[PDB]
């Protein structure tokens, strides 16, 4: 098959940057190869058809370049819808093979993330599950650490996190951590706390809770 | 108007079969080159099949080959796609694209590409939600703004809308995509950034609506305490 | 409205190089003091027939030119734009009221046949002529000062070509483009006939007098002679004869019929 | 071209207004065929066309004979169909580095490109002369020649032929005139090409 080490896999830019993605290819296939560019929950669009020809209805700040095993891809004007994810497909032998995909946001000024944490509520205790939830919002770079923090032992493994997708007012993240363990040793344990470090913090700033209201 | 709108997508036990439509409508199907293309969640695009208008000339990718067969229709102008031999790793959204590669060399490319359909390979069987709410410490004096949520559990499939205080209170709403847990069954959780000073005098209630099961839910939150 | 040419409307009819000499040539040329259509605003399709006197006095910013135009039949279009001067010969849907100001009345150039790019050129006076000869398309100009605007100036000046296209397409109406905003302007046409003329050319080889020898019996005596100044004399210019009024045949009248009716009825 | 289009679907460009060069593309060895009917490719040269239109297509070696008058096939049949009268000339080259599943043919068949002569793709190019619809402006190209002083020579001045001895002048010709004649209709003086400049004869 046809390997393409599109890199880099990520790269930050700001609003008006230029920016360029590689495409490699592996036996000369010369301008059979399209870009495209998708949105979350939405199907990919076309960008770069025959690596030069723009396709119809798109705006002229696109534009592509390159050919035969190298693909340069060059945007000229960053707008704010524009935020996606671009894949490069090869099209020329039995077109089978897409690209890793390079993952574009816009470049912003780094931004200390506002911690909190959820204890669980009554109404969900007698459901038989306690969840504890540490809310990361509205924080950049996308760089974050969480140090799960019960009884003053770090946690690991017994957590799950999840991040929103790029805004599409401010292009900034948000992310939620949630920590799950039994009613039976919620009554075992008495601290629960979880702990962030992130580029806006000077020193990781953690928030601690005691059951009981203690 | 070019539209692939897509459907026969759904929930199938591992080793069975689904069949695919791709409906067409706004120009000539049987003289267009038809594929499918499909991709995992979180994950890359891969290309399935395709069918170039022949009942004869179809293709397979490298991973599919042999268990997924593609076929089409003249008359009503749809699509179908054969799936069989199900495994775990066959769990993705389902793309019916374009193609021109008929005369065209030029939008050798996927034209249109459909909305999609999303198909499940799991076991696991339908369920309804289970929603739990996400209180905040009463004694929290870091800001003057706080965090509250809804939590959204055990549901089977997507997808959910969040509403809140049927529209009169909308700012600041965050909806956060969904997880999948250990259990087999997914999660999701939706939050909102309020004022601290309005937790205990306005009442925050929540709504959660789930199409495919027409649940609607309403959970006021109070302060501990 | 109408105003007389006076001696405008004299381009050069071969572009070969003569001087200090009297030729005598025949073409399509506007006729000395002859009548010249006015329009001030207002722009109407205008029959193009053997060719076109145009003039003005930057409101004036091209011309279509074709048969049918709305886009059924091929048309020529001139447009001054951004100081290029753009010239198609697409299939043109025509506006009922054309108007150019981005540009409207140059929108939908399709199934183009012709494309051509050119350097434009315009109290000024800018005349130009256009013709249609075996397929090609010549267009003649010229900038002057202009110090009136009431009527055509009383200087002579004979106009340069400039472009010559062999497009070939049969055009028999035309209509300008006027630069709208939302200050009209005047503008005159003139057409041409296939008269004789006598020009001079002066040691620099520019046209500077031309005699239209049908204009006035001293005129043809000046074009039979070959020259601007005539001896006192008597002199034959050419030969009047009355032309015939209608024709009228005549042939013996009912005669023997063939008996039509004993095989028909 | 970068790529060359379908047989489905073959390019018509078309070119007039112009002077088109042969002798290039006629000497270059790159081309597997060059059939021209009607007309010897070496006086393409002289003569002159209103208009050419270029078709470009991709097809197979299998069928790569069939782009000629009044022929048959499935290709000849409902695909690039050459007419029955006088054409122009057909240009063809083995591809197999280019193009030996993307090209297909046409119900619909693909190309089994194996890159491993009679299967091979070809691309052809056909020009198609017109020389009737309008008033033609497509000429071959001519060879300029220097030009002799003060000698008996034969020239040629934009299609002016002619016998004389050029020279110098100072007649002011104006920018827009070619040659001057003096009385008598006859040629005195002529503006060369290339230089511009006024010889008389
Ligand atoms: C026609 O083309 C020739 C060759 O390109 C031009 O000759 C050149 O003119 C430039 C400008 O005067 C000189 O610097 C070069 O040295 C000339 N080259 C030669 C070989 O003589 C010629 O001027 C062109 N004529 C035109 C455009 O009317």
């Amino acid at each position: 098959d046809i390997q393409m080490t599109q890199s880099p896999s990520s790269l930050s830019a700001s609003v008006g940057d230029r920016v360029t993605i590689t495409c490699q290819a592996s036996q000369d296939i010369s301008n059979y190869l399209n870009w495209y560019q998708q949105k979350p929950g939405k199907a990919p669009k076309l960008l770069i058809y025959d690596a030069s020809n723009l396709e119809t209805g798109v705006p002229s700040r696109f534009s592509g370049s390159g050919s035969g095993t190298d693909f340069t891809f060059t945007i000229s004007s960053l707008q704010p819808e524009d935020i996606a994810t671009y894949y490069c497909q090869q099209h020329d032998a039995l077109p089978w093979t897409f690209g890793q995909g390079t993952k574009v946001e816009i470049k912003r000024t780094v931004a200390a993330p506002s911690v909190f944490i959820f204890p669980p509520s009554d109404e969900q205790l007698k459901s038989g599950t306690a969840s504890v939830v540490c809310l990361l919002n509205n924080f950049y770079p996308r760089e974050a650490k969480v140090q799960w923090k019960v009884d003053n032992a770090l946690q690991s493994g017994n957590s799950q996190e999840s991040v929103t997708e790029q805004d599409s007012k401010d292009s900034t993240y948000s992310l939620s951590s949630t920590l799950t363990l039994s009613k039976a040793d919620y009554e075992k344990h008495k601290v629960y706390a979880c702990e962030v470090t992130h580029q806006g913090l000077s020193s990781p700033v953690t928030k601690s809770f005691n059951r009981g209201e203690c | 108007e070019v539209q692939l709108v897509e459907s026969g997508g759904g929930l199938v036990q591992p080793g069975g079969s689904l069949r695919l439509s791709c409906a067409a409508s706004g120009f000539t199907f049987s003289s267009y080159a038809m594929h499918w293309v499909r991709q995992a969640p979180g994950k890359g695009l891969e290309w399935v099949s395709a069918i170039w208008g022949s009942g004869s000339n179809t293709y397979y990718a490298d991973s599919v080959k042999g268990r997924f067969t593609i076929s089409r229709d003249n008359s009503k102008n749809t699509l179908y796609l054969q799936m069989n031999s199900l495994r775990a790793e066959d769990t993705a959204v389902y793309y019916c694209a374009r193609g021109r590669d008929l005369a065209a060399f030029t939008k050798t490319a996927f034209d249109v590409w459909g909305q999609g359909t999303l198909v499940t390979v799991s076991s696991a069987s339908t369920k309804g939600p289970s929603v739990f709410p996400l209180a905040p410490s009463s004694k929290s004096t870091s800001g003057g703004t706080a965090a509250l949520g809804c939590l959204v559990k055990d549901y089977f499939p997507e997808p959910v809308t969040v509403s809140w205080n049927s529209g009169a209170l909308t700012s600041g709403v965050h909806t956060f995509p969904a997880v999948l847990q250990s259990s087999g069954l997914y999660s999701l959780s939706s939050v909102v950034t309020v004022p601290s000073s309005s937790l205990g005098t306005q009442t925050y209630i929540c709504n959660v609506n789930h199409k495919p099961s027409n649940t609607k839910v309403d959970k006021r939150v109070e302060p501990k305490s | 409205a109408y105003t007389n040419s006076f001696t405008r409307g004299v381009y050069y009819p071969d572009k070969v190089f003569r001087s200090s000499v009297l030729h005598s040539t025949q073409d399509l040329f506007l006729p000395f003091f002859s009548n010249v259509t006015w329009f001030h605003f207002d722009n109407p399709v205008l029959p193009f027939n053997d060719g076109v006197y145009f003039a003005s006095t930057n409101i004036i910013r091209g011309w279509i030119f074709g048969t049918t135009l709305d886009s059924k039949t091929q048309s020529l279009l001139i447009v001054n734009n951004a100081t290029n001067v753009v010239i198609k010969v697409c299939e043109f849907q025509f506006c009922n009221d054309p108007f150019l100001g981005e540009f409207r009345v140059y929108s939908s150039a399709n199934n183009c046949t012709f494309e051509y790019v050119s350097q434009p050129f315009l109290k000024n006076l800018r005349e130009f002529v256009f013709k249609n000869i075996d397929g090609y398309f010549k267009i003649y100009s010229k900038h002057t000062p202009i110090n009136l605007v009431r009527d055509l100036p009383q200087g002579f000046s004979a106009l340069e070509p400039l472009v010559d296209l062999p497009i070939g397409i049969n055009i028999t109406r035309f209509q300008t483009l006027l630069a709208l905003h939302r200050g009209a302007a005047a503008y005159y046409v003139g057409y041409l006939q296939p008269r004789t003329f006598l020009l001079k050319y002066n040691e620099n080889g520019t046209i500077t007098d031309a005699v239209d020898c049908a204009l006035d019996p001293l005129s043809e005596t000046k074009c039979t002679l070959k020259s601007f100044t005539v001896e006192k004399g008597i002199y034959q210019t050419s030969n009047f004869r009355v032309q015939p009024t209608e024709s009228i045949v005549r042939f013996p009248n009912i005669t023997n019929l063939c008996p039509f009716g004993e095989v028909f009825n | 071209a970068t790529r060359f289009a379908s047989v489905y679907a073959w390019n018509r460009k078309r070119i007039s207004n112009c002077v088109a060069d042969y002798s290039v593309l006629y000497n270059s060895a790159s081309f597997s065929t060059f059939k021209c009917y009607g007309v010897s490719p070496t006086k393409l040269n002289d003569l002159c066309f209103t208009n050419v239109y270029a078709d470009s297509f991709v097809i197979r070696g299998d069928e790569v004979r069939q782009i000629a008058p009044g022929q048959t096939g499935k290709i000849a049949d409902y695909n690039y169909k050459l007419p029955d009268d006088f054409t122009g000339c057909v240009i063809a080259w083995n591809s197999n580095n280019l193009d030996s599943y993307n090209y297909l043919y046409r119900p619909l068949q693909s190309y089994g490109f194996q890159p491993t002569v009679g299967y091979q793709p070809y691309r052809v190019v056909v020009l198609s002369f017109e020389l009737l619809h309008a008033p033609a402006t497509v000429c071959g190209p001519k060879k300029s020649t220097n030009l002799v002083k003060n000698k008996c020579v034969n020239f040629n001045f934009n299609g002016l032929t002619g016998t004389g001895v050029l020279t110098e002048s100072n007649k002011k010709f104006l920018p827009f005139q070619q040659f001057g004649r003096d009385i008598a209709d006859t040629t005195d003086a002529v503006r060369d090409p290339q230089t511009l400049e006024i010889l008389d004869i």
